[PDB]
């Protein structure tokens, strides 16, 4: 049969509880449910194994699972989400397809992203110069709140990157940033026509 | 060391033969191969058991496989197409509890021609002197441009230690011009550290960029050098002005 | 009404005479309903019961593929146990296994069973609790050690309480005219003189289901009795009789008592000339 | 591991001269599986015989049922020849209508 | 239906 994860992408902030929704449809009674985390490296790590005869509620650490047979859903809940928890989470189902084989069936995939909780937002636009004896210039938009969305270059020769993703193991420093650059004339002041706001530093 | 998969990244032309290999754990007896598209989840290719195929799902006969008695497996795929470019994952179990321990995977890419492959141009950028006054922090910006294809791993090395704190990179690179299908890519990453740590002239910073391109076996006939798998990095030392 | 399910696997080795042979038969109550053999050139799951023939082709391709992988599974099991005892490669050995779920009158399982054997000796078994195992010898611990870490008993607890109970129940409804309807036996008493002082009184019970039956001989004071027991008839019914050598002349004193499920009340029989 | 086979020779229905019936030879409780079972018609072999399915009892002892079509007569004596590794010479068990 | 997947010995 089939597995469905309706949530396409999720945007949360640190220390916030985020739940993941995974529903399945399956007429045959015996099956084994699973949850996998896929960091950007590409591999899937083994998180949980749930069965048909198991209980309804089961919590381990910050992870709290909710398996019920009436709703036929295995909705996952992440408590106090951290930056390291940002990955793609799959729920699989080990059913009988054909014979002598319990095959796995993975859902669409839920993108979870944890943006930094900027308690003191101080947005600013600085300019950087090539270190190694060159003059190519780069413009930087940094230290803005997680609720800001910018991604439109609106120009061919001008390049603009959108908001980044922090490293999972990044314990110490957590900030949002965006970088623009070009090699033509006409420049840092016009760099951001995307949601340029009141409290912006322009050196 | 239970889970391995070789190779990691591979580039082939349309209509060739590839052979992906995998090593099982010490206590496992089955191998299940999967194919994950960029948007979809891992789709189930065949599963092997004791050198005899156990069962396959929704894949043509050109996708083939083989299992060796030392728990080593293969994935002999013939007659490649452009849509066969996906992440190929390897699983393992032992016919007991149905739990699949996945491997690191293999990023396969199939192209029509290899005349567009290019290594990146990496260059770091020193922080702004006005940023030192405003935030008391120092932001190092790295930029790799003019490279094809897409997958590149960008790591920051500070004092010979791969640091993860204060690092952030764009989710996906940027097409230089969206009008062209074969347009080159560009990726950027940032590193933030305290100003005093940057104003020290005895601290160095390096932006490693791992690029996965062609291999030795593939032939090159262009005037420029073969764009083989190489690491292109850029380094910068501290300054106090 | 009542329900029981059993599966009888059997794997024997024939060194030099070919690959090991695997035989599997299925049972509901005392009625065999599945048959599989590895030596047939067309090895397919054959049925032996009228109520199961209703199942579609996906059911039979499933049961055939399962046994077609179990023949390779036990062939390695024969090679593995051969290494535990370092037995010679020219020796014939056999592995037997029994499992299944037992449903209760309320509708749920009472006792799930799983047990294996080697060369007629108990090898390994699943406990009353479905989680653990019980080893018989030193080599059984080797296989036990693997299944402790691979959660093999985890699979059985999900199967015995899941698909087995769900399908043992489906079989009760598809064949309730024979599986939930017991047939009392056709009982009669015979006699054949052996000597002038002795005589044989044989009490017959014919065509009964299920197999459980009690046949005893008694003199009004107490009960004595030759008892060849429960042979099959070939029509899914069994036949049984009990005899006793009686003094010729005092023949009428002996009574035959029958205890069966299909009987509304226990019977008492006397040889009436 | 070493087990002697038990033999029962009987009929599916009460034997009546002239009427059709089934002659059954029910071997049970024998180890190992390998066994030679023949049905004899006054000393000659009976061709095209059928056997039941190989299963075992709860004591891990095998039992088979060899059957065939038979019309009992007064002058025809049938028997069951069973050979096994347990006993050296072939065993014969004549049929009794009672 | 029998047991879907069998362990080995
Ligand atoms: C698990 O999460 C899903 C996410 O939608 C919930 O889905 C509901 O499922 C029921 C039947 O399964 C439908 O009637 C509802 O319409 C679904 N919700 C929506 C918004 O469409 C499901 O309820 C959740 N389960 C539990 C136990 O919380
Ligand atoms: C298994 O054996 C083959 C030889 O056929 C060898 O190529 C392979 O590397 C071996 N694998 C391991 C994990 O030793
Ligand atoms: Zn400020
Ligand atoms: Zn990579
Ligand atoms: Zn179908």
């Amino acid at each position: 049969q089939k597995v469905t994860q309706a949530q396409t992408e999720i945007s949360v902030v640190e220390k916030e509880d985020v739940t993941l929704d995974c529903v399945y449809e399956t007429r045959d009674t015996t099956y084994y449910l699973f949850w996998y985390k896929q960091p950007p490296s590409g591999e899937l790590v083994f998180l949980i194994r749930r069965n048909s005869f198991d209980e309804q509620n089961e919590i381990s650490g910050r992870y709290s699972w909710n398996f019920q047979k009436s709703t036929s859903s295995f909705n996952f809940t992440i408590t106090a989400s951290q930056v390291v928890d940002s990955a793609v989470y799959f729920c699989a189902l080990s059913h009988n397809s054909g014979g002598s084989n319990y095959k796995l069936t993975f859902g669409k995939g839920t993108l979870l992203t944890v943006n930094p909780n900027i308690q003191n937002p101080d947005p600013a636009v600085y300019q950087l110069r090539d270190s190694k004896s060159s003059d190519k210039s780069v413009c930087l938009f940094t230290d803005f709140d997680s609720q800001t969305n910018v991604s439109q270059s609106k120009d061919s020769d001008v390049y603009i990157t959108d908001k980044t993703v922090l490293d999972m193991r990044s314990m110490d420093f957590k900030s949002n940033s965006a970088v623009a650059w070009s090699n033509k004339s006409d420049a840092c002041a016009n760099a951001f026509n995307n949601s340029i706001i009141e409290d912006t530093f322009f050196p | 060391a239970g889970v391995t998969q070789s190779p990691t990244h591979l580039i082939k032309t349309r209509g060739q033969q590839v052979t992906l290999r995998c090593s099982s754990q010490s206590g496992h007896n089955t191998v299940s191969w999967y194919q994950q598209a960029l948007g979809q989840g891992p789709q189930f290719i065949f599963q092997y058991y004791r050198e005899e195929e156990n069962g396959r799902g929704n894949f043509p006969p050109r996708f083939s496989g083989l299992q060796f008695p030392n728990y080593s497996s293969e994935l002999n795929v013939n007659a490649l197409e452009l849509d066969d470019s996906a992440l190929y994952l390897c699983a393992s179990s032992f016919r007991g509890g149905k739990t699949q321990y996945f491997g690191p995977g293999t990023r396969l890419l199939v192209l029509e021609d290899l005349k567009n492959v290019f290594p990146p141009e990496v260059a770091v950028f020193e922080p702004s002197e006005a940023e030192i006054s405003h935030t008391q922090k120092a932001t190092l910006v790295c930029l790799a441009t003019g490279f094809y294809p897409d997958h590149v791993e960008l790591s920051w090395w500070v004092n010979g230690k791969e640091v993860h704190s204060g690092v952030c990179t764009d989710p996906q690179p940027l097409k230089e011009q969206p009008a062209l299908n074969d347009s080159r890519y560009a990726l950027s990453s940032r590193l933030r550290v305290s100003a005093t740590f940057w104003q020290n002239p005895r601290n160095h910073f390096r932006c490693q960029v791992q690029f996965y391109g062609l291999s030795e076996n593939d032939e090159w006939t262009q005037d420029r050098a073969k764009p083989v798998t190489q690491i292109v990095s850029a380094e910068a030392w501290g300054r106090a002005d | 009404g009542s329900h029981s399910m059993r599966y009888f696997y059997t794997a024997m080795s024939r060194p030099g005479r070919g690959e090991p042979r695997f035989i599997a038969v299925g049972y509901v109550d005392d009625t065999q309903f599945v048959r599989f053999d590895s030596d047939a050139a067309s090895p397919r799951t054959e049925p032996r019961a009228p109520w199961i023939e209703q199942e579609g082709p996906e059911y039979w391709d499933r049961n055939t593929q399962i046994f077609k992988t179990n023949t390779q599974t036990y062939r390695e099991s024969l090679r593995n146990l051969r290494g535990y005892y370092n037995q010679s490669e020219a020796g014939s050995h056999i592995i037997q296994r029994m499992y299944g779920c037992d449903l209760g009158p309320d509708g749920r399982l009472l006792r799930g069973h799983d047990q294996s054997a080697y060369d007629g000796k108990d090898y390994i078994a699943l406990n009353e609790d479905l989680s653990s195992w019980t080893a018989a010898d030193t080599a059984a611990q080797i296989t036990q050690r693997k299944w402790e870490a691979a959660r093999v008993a985890e699979q059985l607890r999900a199967y015995l309480e899941g698909l087995c109970v769900e399908w043992l129940r489906r079989y009760l409804e598809n064949g309730k005219e024979t599986l939930q309807r017991a047939d009392p036996p056709k009982t009669h008493v015979t006699h054949h003189p052996v000597s002038d002082h002795e005589a044989t009184l044989r009490c017959w019970a014919l065509g009964f289901y299920p197999a459980e039956i009690t046949l005893t001989w008694q003199r009004d004071g107490e009960d004595q009795t030759e008892l060849v027991e429960t042979r099959p008839a070939g029509d899914r019914t069994f036949q049984k009789w009990a005899a006793v050598v009686v003094p010729s002349g005092e023949e009428q004193r002996y009574t035959c008592h029958v205890q069966h499920e299909g009987l509304p009340k226990p019977l008492t029989l006397r040889w009436e000339p | 591991i070493q087990r002697t086979p038990k033999i029962q020779v009987y009929s599916r229905h009460p034997a009546e001269n002239g009427k059709s019936n089934f002659l059954n030879c029910y071997v049970s409780g024998f180890h190992p599986s390998d066994i030679e079972v023949d049905l004899l018609k006054n000393g000659e072999r009976i061709e095209k015989v059928e056997h039941s399915d190989l299963s075992f009892s709860k004591d891990w002892s095998f039992y088979l049922l060899y059957y065939t079509e038979f019309t009992p007569t007064e002058k025809d004596e049938y028997a069951c020849r069973v050979n096994h590794v347990t006993l050296s010479q072939p065993k014969i068990v004549k049929w009794d209508r009672d | 239906i029998p047991l879907t997947e069998e362990a080995e010995l």
